[PDB]
């Protein structure tokens, strides 16, 4: 009661766009600079004052490793502020704001920048094992290096299958939703909802997170481009593609490649009220859990919530909004569906009973996955002022936020209302 | 009625269960088909119903081969060839239904299912480590269940088959699509809101049943590269490849396995001629070779194969999760190799840093070759491998619980190495030692605690043979010998407990052999041919690859050990030269290259010491090596070498490299009878009289009064 | 004086091989489970109270991403234990530690592993910008995307450059080594002197934070390779690589493309004293700073330790054991002649003069980097114990630890004796 609080500012998300639209030009670390940019353009912080910014990729495009460094100098920020890069799968943004909050309440800095930048577009297809012996060569010794030689070029690929297990994201995305009793038809009510919402969420257009830049090679502008609804007929026809034809995960319904990149700011809140922003949320305990990645892969966020619960001294059902990511349609029912019975929260911990009860209408309405694109490592840093600016819109105080990660680990976050 | 299969309606189709309270695992038997016949034909009298599909939902297997106590069951020619006639009738009742069928396999299906699986029109696989999918025909030498093999040609192919279904081996569910048995697969799942096992066998249920309404109004069609070249062309090189497996199975084992052949005359046969009409040849081939003198006996290896896969002491107390193996080398890593995949912490010692190379490059050499026939996966591999520790000195001995010596033999050091190597570790331990010829009664005296310490003696090539051997004191509790055993079956290899004596059980056997394998080039009658020799009666190994395969270093001593005591005169009976062998220092495996090698004619011709005489052929040399080796082989038990002597040859064949397709060397009272081979020493009884005298208890109800052992 | 302890438990390091010895086999996770099973080799604790482990590399093996995960599950970790990796340039490990400290001090978690993981021997030569465009690829179509090819296959290279100013390490090295007036004679005094103490620290065997390991591929085990002494006169003829023969930087007295690992253990003292381990030293204070990468990029460590003096409250010269890291000869004694004088505090702060002193008795006696050779990511987690088990076996009682990155970063921290 006596740690010093943390403080959410304005948070910008350059928008999301399906991969082959124009961010197939970029440079892993330019759209860094476009996100951070359109930080510095809502915030008139002066730009000495930002103390430690910290970025999070999955990628690690190497010709520039440490991303952050460069791309704050890049934004012409003052260079005595230090940088570093978080890589986890998919909450490395949303580890960024954690290692932050502990970075602030050590009592040693001023202010944070938190943020999540990739593209999927050019995945880094390298060369092989050992042709790259070939390193030897850079006059009879450069002839006898290259001297052993067959057949034996052939880029190897980054097969995306989290490698502790050998298999891709959708084997057991469809293992967990048809493990946990999900029909085709309830898979997508879900799936009808995750745009029916989104499209009036951007008719309305107060969904205002979103900078736009111009990318320098293709025409004008960028604004959100995942979303489409369709009806449920039009989409039973689509045959799935992760599994042969008895199973029940397809790509309409499904994640898909998206690029984009997004930061925030976090505040000491005494330096908040001193040089006079108005903020929007408080910062309060975080669980950061993982789970086996044989069985429970993507049983992300249910079983890391009602261990922050205890962590705060609350209880479920009178939270004020949640947002849980998804990845998967489904998943995030098998995520309702588990836990709104027995038998799960018993025999992988002790005694508790329906711990998890959300009650589905103070769930995701502004459009959260599935909805404008899934970034693979910049999801989260969307997803706090998606709770924000959403549970100061409403009534209400608190909100957890949860998501799940390719390799078992969980992450889930109490956010409270504005300090007013 | 409804005792052990049934059905009900969901979707409208017939889901029939397998499952059989009694037993643990289900098996094909007259009891289950006695019903299993009347409701395929209510099915047959259905019309609502428009497709029907079977599972077996008990967990494990998915049904066992033939019921081993049911073709081992005694009868007459004509009624075991009337069963096996009958046995595939109601095959052909359901191959070809009007109604289609749907089958399923989660489980390790063995022998006849197969019998039941490729006969339906499409089954369904579950993709995991525990189901495998084998053919259980030649391992115990006999043609399947109910004559798969004249339709599984039809389905994969003479040559991709051909090397499957006399081969043994089974085949995991991943290779059976690119082989295309089974064409769909399924992988198995996690959690449930029922236990995360019981949903899967009640997950295959309806990926059946959206498979099953498809087959009825046909959306699904059931005609699902180097069998594509084959696949039409067989006009002329029909002689081509039968010939070249005619002489393949003579190359890999010798002539004188009369049981696989007799199904190639079936794959030979049922090509070319009468397929329907060639479902009748095996009626009366069926009923031969299983009431011949090959494979007889062989059913009751079986019986002891599965009956020493039992941890047959009580329950396990208190079991092992670390161990610590005194000594690198080829025992120590050797059994490191082993132990440390299937969940067991591992601490290796050496004495110097010099030898735990030649240590890991066993454990890593011996392991990535598993990785490289893709039979785990190159990640767990490196966990496997990460389990296992290396020391130097002491460091972590405090946290062990099961101790393993592995130093080369002695009696002196060693006694010194469990005084030094007791006060680092706990009370609740276990000390043990792979001796193999001096006992351990001499040497457990010494110890601060006389009951925790047991013996395990494993086998020199420790990965390809698959059995430990128990080496039990006076002062062996219960709880250490099953808290040794437990260690024994967990490690997988088939057990087998000896109370002790000096020299225990297989040295102790062996020695009487090879104190002999001197005896054939004592006259000098060129010993490579002996190789051909002794692999003609049917031992996979020759002598001189036995002499290769102890070392020569250890023959030595495992020539003084019980000639110190009685080998002189019955554990022996021969000159000893291999210390005039060794004179030269000749390394054995070491030295790569093994005996013409120019130098043993030498000995013989030192000084003249084969002027002798006898009719002794290779056969007579046979059956007098044979002879002696179950004299010494029914020696045993006339003491009390254990409980009940029926427990014998479990070990004395399956390590010791005696020949299967011969029954055990506990087993030539029965098929050739002990009254012959007392005529075979008999004939045998002027040669020198002192050592291959016969014991008392089997000859006295050898021959008149038609007593046996137990049958 | 409330703020709960922390503590450096036992310091596993993998040794140091130049590359084209054993670790040219290798895969870039594995030397990491080696580590890390030495460090549960040697400290006897159960595997499930192991909180939060935490590594860094540089490369980021894009076949497995996120190292800490899996490489913690290769060891047999309990797999409750969530992991994330944290690249930076050079002090990636050594900022391992501060964001563990960080986590400890929050008052959430138990304990920390702290490790840093790598390898140059395969440097990641990826394929082309555009190549890679034919991942469009994975029956017209596909000849379509096939149909648009000249001659334009080339590996693009990384070129170790710091991107933000398109030089090497090497012209900045030699730039600010004749910038404060060194000749090359006495740019290799220091030379001699971080062999001559190496090869005696060898012979006296006891620098023990080496763990040996096997490498699978070759032959017997490991043991560190980079110590060579030789005298002034033999390295004089050594003609300078990096620049036209008038400069003054060779690769006698230079760092050398070596790999290896390092791991340790961070524990709260209080759990550190209820279960019983003897520990090794305190982690007080770090500044944590960095500077613009024009004119002052390896002026890394001397910018930022009278901002951590201050910072804990004491002064320069009473002190009792520095170790400051190099990355070349010259550079640290240019980070000795620079601050030795005015003019250089004056104009880049205000109003300090020579709070440098170190007075080179007290210094790198354990031969520092030069000696054993320097991973590009994972010293740092090696010099946290070269300075604990320093100050123990001598008097004294703090110390602090200094580092420079390619970038502009620094880090210094102090290190207190043992509690007893």
């Amino acid at each position: 009661p006596n740690i010093r609080n943390v403080v959410v500012v304005d948070g910008v998300r350059t928008p999301f766009l399906l991969s082959g639209t124009s961010y197939k030009d970029l440079m892993p670390h330019d759209l860094a600079r476009a996100a951070l940019t359109g930080l510095l353009h809502r915030t008139s912080v002066p730009k000495e004052v930002v103390d430690y910014i910290i970025f999070g990729t999955v990628i690690q495009e190497v010709k520039t490793s440490n991303v952050a460094r460069e791309a704050a100098l890049g934004a012409g920020f003052s260079d005595k502020t230090p940088a570093h890069t978080v890589t986890m799968a998919c909450i490395s943004a949303n580890q960024a704001m954690t290692t932050g909050v502990g970075l602030i309440a050590s009592g040693q800095c001023d202010v944070i920048v938190a943020g999540g930048v990739e593209l999927m577009s050019d995945v880094p297809i390298r060369h092989s094992r050992k042709m790259r012996k070939l390193m030897l060569d850079l006059g009879q010794r450069l002839s006898l290096i290259s001297k052993f030689r067959f057949n034996f070029l052939a880029p190897e690929l980054p097969a995306v299958s989290e490698f502790s297990t050998s298999e891709t994201m959708g084997h057991s995305a469809d293992r967990l939703a048809a493990a946990f009793a999900v029909s085709r038809l309830e898979q997508d009510e879900y799936a009808l909802r995750s745009h029916s919402l989104a499209k009036k969420a951007q008719d309305e257009g107060l969904l205002s997170d979103v900078v736009p830049f111009k990318v320098p090679g293709k025409d004008t502008v960028t604004k959100d481009n995942g979303i489409r609804p369709s009806s449920l007929e039009q989409m039973a026809k689509l045959k799935p593609a992760f599994i042969k034809p008895y199973g029940t995960v397809t790509a309409a319904n499904s994640s898909f490649l998206t690029d984009g990149a997004s930061a925030m700011l976090i505040m000491a809140e005494e330096k908040a009220l001193a040089m006079g922003y108005k903020p929007k949320a408080y910062l309060r305990d975080f669980m950061y859990v993982s789970q086996d990645p044989k069985d429970q892969l993507l049983l992300g966020p249910t079983y890391a919530t009602p261990k922050v619960l205890e962590k705060a001294g609350l209880t479920m059902n009178d939270i004020d909004a949640f947002e849980f990511h998804e990845a998967f349609s489904g998943q995030i029912l098998a995520n309702f569906k588990a836990m709104d019975s027995d038998w799960f929260a018993e025999n992988y911990m002790g005694r508790k009973t329906k711990v998890g009860l959300p009650p589905l209408e103070k769930f995701n309405n502004w459009g959260g996955s599935l909805s404008l694109g899934h970034p693979f490592g910049a999801t989260g840093c969307r997803l706090v002022m998606a709770a924000a600016n959403r549970l100061r819109k409403e009534g209400g105080q608190y909100g957890l936020v949860a998501a799940c990660a390719a390799g078992g680990q969980g992450h889930a976050m109490i956010v409270e209302a504005y300090p007013k | 009625t409804r005792t052990h299969i049934n059905y009900g309606v969901k979707g409208d189709v017939a889901v029939v269960r397998i499952n059989s309270p009694n037993s643990k695992v289900n098996t094909l038997s007259k009891e289950l088909h006695s019903e299993f016949s009347e409701v395929m034909n209510e099915i047959w009298a259905s019309d609502q119903i428009r497709s029907a599909v079977l599972i077996s939902s008990k967990p494990g297997c998915f049904i066992a081969g033939a019921d081993i106590n049911m073709l081992a069951a005694c009868k007459t020619l004509q009624e075991v060839t009337q069963l096996s006639q009958e046995a595939q009738r109601i095959v052909e009742k359901l191959e070809k239904s009007t109604k289609p069928i749907v089958a399923a396999i989660n489980g390790s299906c063995l022998g006849g299912g197969l019998e039941v699986a490729i006969s339906c029109q499409y089954r369904i696989a579950t993709k995991d480590r525990k189901t495998v999918l084998g053919t259980p025909e030649v391992l115990l030498g006999a043609l399947p269940g109910a004559g798969g093999t004249q339709r599984l040609p039809k389905m994969v192919g003479v040559p991709a088959a051909l090397d499957m279904m006399l081969t043994g081996r089974s085949i995991r569910a991943d290779r059976a699509k690119k082989m295309g048995l089974v064409d769909q697969l399924v992988e198995p799942l996690g959690p449930g809101l029922k236990p995360p096992e019981e949903r899967t066998i009640e997950y295959l249920e309806e990926v059946a049943i959206t498979f099953a309404k498809g087959l009825a109004d046909k959306k699904i069609s059931p005609k699902r590269e180097k069998l594509t070249a084959y696949a039409m062309t067989i006009p002329f090189v029909r002689q081509q490849v039968y010939k070249k497996v005619e002489e393949k199975v003579r190359k890999q084992t010798k002539g004188l396995y009369p049981a696989p052949l007799k199904i190639i005359d079936v794959v030979k046969t049922g090509i070319e001629q009468g397929s329907d009409a060639g479902y009748l040849c095996e009626s009366q081939k069926f009923g031969e070779l299983v009431m011949t003198k090959e494979s007889k006996a062989l059913m009751g290896l079986y019986h002891g194969q599965v009956l020493c896969k039992k941890n047959k002491f009580g329950a396990p107390q208190k079991d092992v999760k670390h161990l610590a193996i005194l000594g690198a080398g080829l025992m120590g890593a050797g059994i490191a190799q082993v132990s440390v995949d299937k969940g067991l912490k591992t601490i290796l010692k050496d004495a110097t840093l010099t030898a735990l190379d030649r240590g890991q490059q066993q454990v890593f050499k011996g392991l990535n070759d598993k990785v490289k026939k893709k039979a785990l996966t190159s990640f767990e591999r490196d966990s496997i491998f990460s389990n296992l520790t290396g020391q130097l000195d002491y460091q972590g001995f405090e946290k062990a619980d099961m101790v393993i010596e592995a130093v080369f033999e002695d009696l002196s050091l060693k006694h010194r190495v469990l005084k030094e190597v007791e006060a680092v570790i706990p009370d609740h331990c276990i000390f043990a030692s792979n001796t193999s010829a001096l006992p351990i009664s001499e040497i457990a005296a010494v110890s601060k605690r006389p009951e925790k310490v047991i013996g395990m003696h494993y086998f020199s090539p420790v990965d390809k043979m698959q059995l430990l051997e128990i080496i039990t004191t006076e002062k062996t509790s219960k709880d250490t010998s099953a808290s040794a055993v437990a260690v024994g079956l967990k490690q997988g290899k088939v057990i087998i407990v000896v109370k002790d004596g000096p020299g225990f059980y297989t040295t102790r056997c062996l020695a009487p052999m090879m104190s002999e394998v001197i005896r054939i080039l004592q006259e000098g009658v060129d010993p490579k041919k002996l190789d051909s020799l002794t692999t003609s009666f049917g031992f996979p190994v020759g002598a001189a690859t036995l002499v290769d395969e102890v070392g020569v270093d250890v023959a030595k001593h495992v020539a003084e050990d019980l000639g110190k005591v009685f080998g002189e005169r019955f554990g022996g009976g021969n000159p000893e030269l291999l210390t005039q062998m060794v004179s030269k220092g000749f390394l054995g495996r070491k030295s790569g290259k093994g005996f013409l090698n120019s130098d043993m004619d030498s000995i013989l011709a030192s000084l003249k010491l084969p002027p002798k005489s006898e009719v002794s052929s290779d056969e007579d040399i046979q059956f007098r090596l044979v002879t002696r080796f179950v004299n010494e082989a029914v020696m045993c038990l006339q003491e009390g070498i254990l409980a009940t002597p029926a427990e014998g040859d479990i070990g004395a064949v399956f390590g010791l490299g005696f020949p299967p397709c011969l029954g055990g060397p506990f087993r030539f009272v029965d098929l050739y009878g002990a009254q012959k081979i007392v005529d075979r020493l008999k004939k045998y009884e002027a040669a020198y009289g002192k050592q291959f005298t016969p014991c008392q208890l089997l000859a006295d109800h050898a021959n008149s009064p038609n007593k046996k052992f137990y049958q």
